Protein backbone atom coordinates (compact mmCIF):
# COMPACT_ATOMS: atom_id res chain seq x y z
CA UNK A 1 0.00 0.00 0.00
CA UNK A 2 1.93 3.15 -1.45
CA UNK A 3 1.40 6.21 0.31
CA UNK A 4 -0.85 9.30 -1.15
CA UNK A 5 1.36 12.54 -0.42
CA UNK A 6 -1.64 15.50 0.42
CA UNK A 7 0.24 19.50 0.32
CA UNK A 8 2.68 20.01 -2.36
CA UNK A 9 5.96 21.68 -1.23
CA UNK B 1 10.90 -11.20 14.59
CA UNK B 2 10.99 -7.13 13.46
CA UNK B 3 9.39 -6.54 10.09
CA UNK B 4 9.26 -3.45 7.46
CA UNK B 5 7.77 -2.08 4.97
CA UNK B 6 9.70 0.96 3.10
CA UNK B 7 8.45 2.49 0.09
CA UNK B 8 10.93 4.85 -1.86
CA UNK B 9 10.35 7.26 -4.41
CA UNK B 10 12.72 9.85 -6.93
CA UNK B 11 11.89 12.08 -9.12
CA UNK B 12 14.58 13.16 -11.62
CA UNK B 13 14.49 16.55 -13.83
CA UNK B 14 17.25 15.85 -16.49
CA UNK B 15 18.72 18.77 -19.02
CA UNK B 16 16.07 18.70 -22.02
CA UNK B 17 14.08 16.16 -20.99
CA UNK B 18 10.86 18.02 -20.69
CA UNK B 19 8.78 16.30 -17.79
CA UNK B 20 10.26 14.55 -14.45
CA UNK B 21 10.96 10.67 -14.77
CA UNK B 22 9.26 9.20 -11.47
CA UNK B 23 10.32 5.44 -9.75
CA UNK B 24 8.71 3.76 -7.34
CA UNK B 25 9.85 1.01 -5.50
CA UNK B 26 8.29 -0.89 -2.72
CA UNK B 27 9.86 -3.08 -0.17
CA UNK B 28 9.22 -5.59 2.55
CA UNK B 29 11.68 -6.12 5.38
CA UNK B 30 14.18 -4.85 3.26
CA UNK B 31 13.08 -6.90 -0.35
CA UNK B 32 11.63 -5.03 -3.18
CA UNK B 33 8.12 -6.79 -3.99
CA UNK B 34 6.75 -3.96 -6.50
CA UNK B 35 7.85 -1.45 -8.50
CA UNK B 36 6.09 1.91 -11.01
CA UNK B 37 8.58 3.66 -13.37
CA UNK B 38 6.85 5.88 -16.11
CA UNK B 39 9.45 5.43 -18.37
CA UNK B 40 7.96 2.28 -19.61
CA UNK B 41 5.54 1.37 -22.54
CA UNK B 42 2.50 1.05 -20.12
CA UNK B 43 3.45 2.76 -16.78
CA UNK B 44 1.90 0.44 -14.03
CA UNK B 45 2.56 -1.14 -10.68
CA UNK B 46 4.26 -4.24 -11.22
CA UNK B 47 5.32 -7.47 -8.79
CA UNK B 48 8.19 -8.12 -8.11
CA UNK B 49 8.77 -11.06 -6.11
CA UNK B 50 6.12 -14.12 -6.96
CA UNK B 51 4.49 -14.24 -3.35
CA UNK B 52 2.79 -10.55 -5.11
CA UNK B 53 1.32 -12.14 -7.94
CA UNK B 54 -1.71 -13.34 -5.86
CA UNK B 55 -3.16 -9.86 -5.70
CA UNK B 56 -6.12 -9.62 -8.32
CA UNK B 57 -6.36 -6.82 -11.01
CA UNK B 58 -8.26 -3.84 -9.04
CA UNK B 59 -5.32 -3.91 -6.57
CA UNK B 60 -2.95 -3.32 -9.34
CA UNK B 61 -4.87 -0.80 -10.89
CA UNK B 62 -5.57 1.41 -7.60
CA UNK B 63 -1.63 1.25 -6.51
CA UNK B 64 -0.85 2.29 -10.06
CA UNK B 65 -3.60 5.25 -10.14
CA UNK B 66 -2.13 6.39 -6.88
CA UNK B 67 1.79 5.98 -8.64
CA UNK B 68 0.13 8.76 -11.50
CA UNK B 69 -0.82 11.64 -8.76
CA UNK B 70 2.57 10.89 -6.99
CA UNK B 71 4.01 11.61 -10.58
CA UNK B 72 2.03 15.11 -10.65
CA UNK B 73 2.75 16.09 -6.88
CA UNK B 74 6.37 15.78 -7.81
CA UNK B 75 6.76 16.76 -11.57
CA UNK B 76 4.94 19.85 -9.14
CA UNK B 77 7.19 19.80 -6.05
CA UNK B 78 10.50 19.60 -8.24
CA UNK B 79 8.91 23.17 -10.51
CA UNK B 80 8.05 25.00 -6.82
CA UNK B 81 11.35 23.80 -4.96
CA UNK B 82 13.22 25.35 -8.33
CA UNK B 83 12.23 28.58 -7.03
CA UNK B 84 12.99 28.47 -3.46
CA UNK B 85 16.37 27.13 -4.16
CA UNK B 86 16.75 30.45 -7.28
CA UNK B 87 17.69 27.91 -8.99
CA UNK B 88 17.75 28.89 -13.09
CA UNK B 89 16.73 26.50 -15.87
CA UNK B 90 18.53 24.07 -17.52
CA UNK B 91 19.90 22.00 -14.75
CA UNK B 92 19.96 18.48 -13.72
CA UNK B 93 17.18 17.55 -10.35
CA UNK B 94 16.38 15.16 -7.89
CA UNK B 95 13.49 15.22 -5.47
CA UNK B 96 13.01 11.62 -3.12
CA UNK B 97 11.27 9.66 -0.16
CA UNK B 98 11.70 7.86 1.82
CA UNK B 99 8.48 5.80 3.79
CA UNK B 100 6.93 3.06 5.98
CA UNK B 101 6.74 1.38 8.97
CA UNK B 102 8.74 -0.78 11.19
CA UNK B 103 6.87 -3.52 13.83
CA UNK B 104 8.33 -5.24 16.65
CA UNK B 105 8.68 -9.24 17.23
CA UNK B 106 4.79 -8.73 18.25
CA UNK B 107 3.09 -7.22 14.89
CA UNK B 108 2.70 -3.83 16.33
CA UNK B 109 4.06 -0.31 15.12
CA UNK B 110 7.39 0.68 16.47
CA UNK B 111 7.99 3.50 13.92
CA UNK B 112 6.27 5.55 11.12
CA UNK B 113 8.82 7.30 8.85
CA UNK B 114 8.23 10.19 5.75
CA UNK B 115 11.33 11.73 4.60
CA UNK B 116 12.20 14.09 1.64
CA UNK B 117 15.93 14.73 0.07
CA UNK B 118 16.38 17.44 -2.63
CA UNK B 119 19.22 16.80 -4.52
CA UNK B 120 20.32 14.03 -2.52
CA UNK B 121 20.43 16.14 1.02
CA UNK B 122 17.74 16.29 3.66
CA UNK B 123 15.07 18.19 2.59
CA UNK B 124 12.18 17.90 5.08
CA UNK B 125 11.14 15.03 7.44
CA UNK B 126 8.39 13.53 9.89
CA UNK B 127 9.41 13.91 13.34
CA UNK B 128 8.81 9.99 15.53
CA UNK B 129 5.99 12.06 16.88
CA UNK B 130 4.18 11.98 13.56
CA UNK B 131 3.13 15.73 14.39
CA UNK B 132 5.69 17.92 13.81
CA UNK B 133 8.44 18.68 10.81
CA UNK B 134 11.83 19.14 10.69
CA UNK B 135 13.15 21.48 8.24
CA UNK B 136 16.99 22.00 8.38
CA UNK B 137 17.68 24.46 5.12
CA UNK B 138 15.95 28.10 4.90
CA UNK B 139 14.69 27.34 1.89
CA UNK B 140 12.40 24.44 3.27
CA UNK B 141 11.02 26.71 6.05
CA UNK B 142 8.34 28.05 3.53
CA UNK B 143 7.48 24.05 2.93
CA UNK B 144 7.40 23.10 6.87
CA UNK B 145 5.10 26.30 6.86
CA UNK B 146 2.61 25.36 4.64
CA UNK B 147 2.58 21.98 5.79
CA UNK B 148 1.35 23.36 9.30
CA UNK B 149 -1.16 25.36 8.26
CA UNK B 150 -2.65 22.43 5.84
CA UNK B 151 -2.39 19.78 8.94
CA UNK B 152 -0.25 17.37 6.33
CA UNK B 153 0.76 15.52 9.22
CA UNK B 154 -2.78 14.22 10.31
CA UNK B 155 -2.66 12.67 6.87
CA UNK B 156 0.41 10.97 7.16
CA UNK B 157 0.02 9.61 10.90
CA UNK B 158 -2.96 7.82 10.16
CA UNK B 159 -1.47 5.73 7.08
CA UNK B 160 1.61 5.25 8.94
CA UNK B 161 -0.23 3.52 11.88
CA UNK B 162 -3.20 2.13 9.64
CA UNK B 163 -3.21 1.35 6.46
CA UNK B 164 0.92 0.84 6.70
CA UNK B 165 0.62 -1.25 9.29
CA UNK B 166 -2.31 -3.38 8.17
CA UNK B 167 -1.39 -4.14 4.41
CA UNK B 168 2.29 -5.26 6.03
CA UNK B 169 0.31 -7.65 8.03
CA UNK B 170 -1.53 -9.10 4.87
CA UNK B 171 2.21 -9.42 2.95
CA UNK B 172 3.71 -10.72 5.86
CA UNK B 173 0.90 -13.36 5.79
CA UNK B 174 0.90 -14.56 2.52
CA UNK B 175 4.78 -14.16 2.10
CA UNK B 176 5.50 -15.44 4.87
CA UNK B 177 14.56 -16.54 6.10
CA UNK B 178 18.05 -16.02 6.51
CA UNK B 179 21.38 -17.38 4.89
CA UNK B 180 24.32 -18.01 6.93
CA UNK B 181 27.33 -17.24 5.44
CA UNK B 182 29.91 -20.25 4.97
CA UNK B 183 33.56 -19.00 5.78
CA UNK B 184 37.15 -19.74 4.57
CA UNK B 185 40.57 -18.53 4.55
CA UNK B 186 43.13 -17.62 1.56
CA UNK B 187 46.63 -17.32 1.02
CA UNK B 188 48.43 -14.69 -0.52
CA UNK B 189 52.27 -13.78 -1.17
CA UNK B 190 53.53 -10.28 0.25
CA UNK B 191 59.01 -11.41 -0.43
CA UNK B 192 58.97 -12.07 3.36
CA UNK B 193 55.14 -11.61 4.03
CA UNK B 194 52.21 -13.20 3.24
CA UNK B 195 47.99 -11.57 3.39
CA UNK B 196 45.40 -13.90 4.68
CA UNK B 197 41.65 -12.88 3.38
CA UNK B 198 38.95 -14.45 5.55
CA UNK B 199 35.96 -14.66 3.14
CA UNK B 200 32.23 -15.20 4.07
CA UNK B 201 30.02 -15.69 1.49
CA UNK B 202 26.54 -16.91 0.75
CA UNK B 203 24.94 -14.57 3.41
CA UNK B 204 21.90 -12.93 4.21
CA UNK B 205 20.89 -10.40 5.08
CA UNK B 206 23.62 -8.52 4.15
CA UNK B 207 24.67 -7.21 7.74
CA UNK B 208 27.84 -8.96 8.62
CA UNK B 209 30.95 -8.76 11.02
CA UNK B 210 34.21 -9.95 10.04
CA UNK B 211 37.20 -9.27 12.33
CA UNK B 212 40.69 -10.60 13.13
CA UNK B 213 43.20 -10.99 16.17
CA UNK B 214 45.94 -11.65 16.58
CA UNK B 215 46.33 -14.58 19.55
CA UNK B 216 43.50 -11.82 21.97
CA UNK B 217 42.81 -8.38 20.85
CA UNK B 218 41.55 -7.59 17.87
CA UNK B 219 43.02 -5.46 15.08
CA UNK B 220 41.54 -2.58 13.99
CA UNK B 221 44.25 -0.44 12.11
CA UNK B 222 46.12 -2.78 9.74
CA UNK B 223 42.39 -4.04 8.22
CA UNK B 224 41.92 -3.89 4.86
CA UNK B 225 38.22 -4.84 3.59
CA UNK B 226 35.65 -4.30 1.06
CA UNK B 227 32.12 -3.39 1.40
CA UNK B 228 29.61 -6.00 1.34
CA UNK B 229 28.50 -6.40 -2.16
CA UNK B 230 25.62 -8.89 -3.55
CA UNK B 231 26.60 -11.76 -5.50
CA UNK B 232 23.47 -11.56 -7.82
CA UNK B 233 21.90 -14.62 -6.68
CA UNK B 234 20.18 -12.77 -3.55
CA UNK B 235 23.46 -13.36 -0.97
CA UNK B 236 25.69 -11.16 0.23
CA UNK B 237 29.71 -11.80 -0.20
CA UNK B 238 32.71 -9.86 1.93
CA UNK B 239 35.78 -10.32 2.82
CA UNK B 240 38.40 -8.83 5.67
CA UNK B 241 42.60 -9.20 5.29
CA UNK B 242 45.57 -8.76 7.29
CA UNK B 243 49.47 -8.45 6.16
CA UNK B 244 51.20 -11.25 9.11
CA UNK B 245 54.78 -12.21 8.96
CA UNK B 246 55.08 -15.69 6.75
CA UNK B 247 55.44 -18.01 9.82
CA UNK B 248 52.67 -16.81 12.09
CA UNK B 249 49.73 -17.67 9.95
CA UNK B 250 48.32 -19.65 13.00
CA UNK B 251 48.68 -16.72 15.23
CA UNK B 252 45.54 -15.11 13.45
CA UNK B 253 41.95 -15.58 13.81
CA UNK B 254 38.82 -14.67 11.93
CA UNK B 255 35.63 -14.03 13.50
CA UNK B 256 32.68 -13.79 11.56
CA UNK B 257 29.51 -12.40 13.15
CA UNK B 258 26.10 -12.70 11.39
CA UNK B 259 22.66 -12.89 12.50
CA UNK B 260 21.62 -16.56 11.04
CA UNK B 261 24.46 -18.42 12.94
CA UNK B 262 23.72 -19.66 16.52
CA UNK B 263 27.14 -18.32 17.73
CA UNK B 264 29.72 -16.75 15.85
CA UNK B 265 32.13 -18.57 13.18
CA UNK B 266 35.89 -18.92 13.98
CA UNK B 267 38.52 -19.72 12.05
CA UNK B 268 42.31 -20.17 10.47
CA UNK B 269 44.51 -20.71 7.68
CA UNK B 270 44.24 -24.28 7.22
CA UNK B 271 46.97 -25.60 4.69
CA UNK C 1 26.07 18.07 -5.31
CA UNK C 2 27.32 15.16 -6.92
CA UNK C 3 28.98 11.78 -5.24
CA UNK C 4 31.65 9.88 -6.45
CA UNK C 5 30.80 6.41 -7.66
CA UNK C 6 33.09 3.65 -5.73
CA UNK C 7 33.09 0.47 -7.83
CA UNK C 8 33.76 -3.20 -6.87
CA UNK C 9 34.39 -5.87 -9.72
CA UNK C 10 34.01 -9.40 -8.82
CA UNK C 11 32.74 -12.80 -9.69
CA UNK C 12 29.17 -14.44 -7.77
CA UNK C 13 31.06 -17.63 -7.61
CA UNK C 14 34.97 -18.61 -6.48
CA UNK C 15 36.86 -18.20 -9.97
CA UNK C 16 38.06 -20.91 -11.53
CA UNK C 17 40.10 -21.41 -15.00
CA UNK C 18 37.73 -22.48 -17.78
CA UNK C 19 34.59 -22.91 -15.74
CA UNK C 20 31.45 -20.52 -16.19
CA UNK C 21 31.08 -18.02 -13.67
CA UNK C 22 29.30 -14.68 -13.57
CA UNK C 23 31.30 -11.21 -12.93
CA UNK C 24 29.92 -8.63 -11.06
CA UNK C 25 30.50 -4.85 -11.38
CA UNK C 26 28.69 -3.19 -8.70
CA UNK C 27 28.86 0.48 -8.52
CA UNK C 28 26.92 2.23 -5.03
CA UNK C 29 26.84 6.22 -3.70
CA UNK C 30 26.57 8.17 -6.92
CA UNK C 31 24.54 11.02 -7.59
CA UNK C 32 22.62 12.40 -9.93
CA UNK C 33 21.15 8.73 -10.63
CA UNK C 34 22.12 9.24 -14.34
CA UNK C 35 25.33 6.85 -15.16
CA UNK C 36 26.91 4.74 -17.93
CA UNK C 37 28.34 1.40 -17.36
CA UNK C 38 30.60 -0.65 -19.26
CA UNK C 39 31.70 -3.86 -19.20
CA UNK C 40 35.49 -5.01 -20.88
CA UNK C 41 37.02 -8.64 -21.75
CA UNK C 42 40.42 -7.21 -22.53
CA UNK C 43 39.61 -3.96 -24.01
CA UNK C 44 36.33 -5.38 -25.86
CA UNK C 45 32.90 -4.34 -24.76
CA UNK C 46 30.98 -7.22 -23.55
CA UNK C 47 27.79 -7.59 -25.32
CA UNK C 48 24.27 -8.44 -23.11
CA UNK C 49 25.30 -7.07 -19.46
CA UNK C 50 22.49 -6.92 -17.51
CA UNK C 51 21.64 -3.71 -15.22
CA UNK C 52 19.60 -4.16 -12.27
CA UNK C 53 17.23 -1.05 -12.15
CA UNK C 54 17.42 1.90 -10.35
CA UNK C 55 17.96 1.89 -6.66
CA UNK C 56 18.65 4.08 -3.39
CA UNK C 57 19.86 3.37 -0.09
CA UNK C 58 19.35 4.96 3.28
CA UNK C 59 21.31 7.81 3.06
CA UNK C 60 19.61 8.76 -0.62
CA UNK C 61 22.64 7.81 -2.55
CA UNK C 62 22.21 5.08 -5.64
CA UNK C 63 23.43 1.94 -6.58
CA UNK C 64 23.20 0.06 -9.26
CA UNK C 65 24.51 -3.76 -9.94
CA UNK C 66 25.90 -4.99 -13.71
CA UNK C 67 26.50 -8.44 -14.07
CA UNK C 68 27.40 -10.57 -16.79
CA UNK C 69 28.46 -14.27 -18.07
CA UNK C 70 32.10 -14.98 -18.47
CA UNK C 71 34.70 -17.94 -18.32
CA UNK C 72 38.09 -16.91 -16.31
CA UNK C 73 41.11 -18.18 -17.95
CA UNK C 74 44.50 -17.27 -16.72
CA UNK C 75 45.30 -14.25 -18.93
CA UNK C 76 41.77 -12.53 -20.00
CA UNK C 77 41.67 -8.91 -17.83
CA UNK C 78 38.23 -7.95 -17.11
CA UNK C 79 37.17 -4.64 -16.36
CA UNK C 80 34.47 -2.25 -15.71
CA UNK C 81 34.17 1.50 -17.15
CA UNK C 82 31.63 4.09 -15.78
CA UNK C 83 31.08 7.28 -16.76
CA UNK C 84 28.98 9.66 -14.46
CA UNK C 85 28.71 13.62 -14.00
CA UNK C 86 30.96 13.27 -10.56
CA UNK C 87 34.35 12.51 -12.91
CA UNK C 88 36.09 14.17 -15.44
CA UNK C 89 36.72 10.88 -16.66
CA UNK C 90 35.46 8.01 -16.83
CA UNK C 91 36.76 5.29 -13.80
CA UNK C 92 38.21 1.98 -14.61
CA UNK C 93 38.29 -0.66 -12.10
CA UNK C 94 39.97 -4.05 -13.11
CA UNK C 95 39.02 -7.83 -12.17
CA UNK C 96 41.19 -9.38 -9.41
CA UNK C 97 40.65 -12.91 -9.38
CA UNK C 98 41.93 -12.70 -5.65
CA UNK C 99 39.39 -10.02 -4.56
Amino acid sequence: MCPRMTAVM
Amino acid sequence: GPHSMRYFETAVSRPGLEEPRYISVGYVDNKEFVRFDSDAENPRYEPRAPWMEQEGPEYWERETQKAKGQEQWFRVSLRNLLGYYNQSAGGSHTLQQMSGCDLGSDWRLLRGYLQFAYEGRDYIALNEDLKTWTAADMAAQITRRKWEQSGAAEHYKAYLEGECVEWLHRYLKNGNRTDSPKAHVTHHPRKGEVTLRCWALGFYPADITLTWQLNGEELTQDMELVETRPAGDGTFQKWASVVVPLGKEQNYTCRVYHEGLPEPLTLRWEP
Amino acid sequence: IQKTPQIQVYSRHPPENGKPNILNCYVTQFHPPHIEIQMLKNGKKIPKVEMSDMSFSKDWSFYILAHTEFTPTETDTYACRVKHDSMAEPKTVYWDRDM
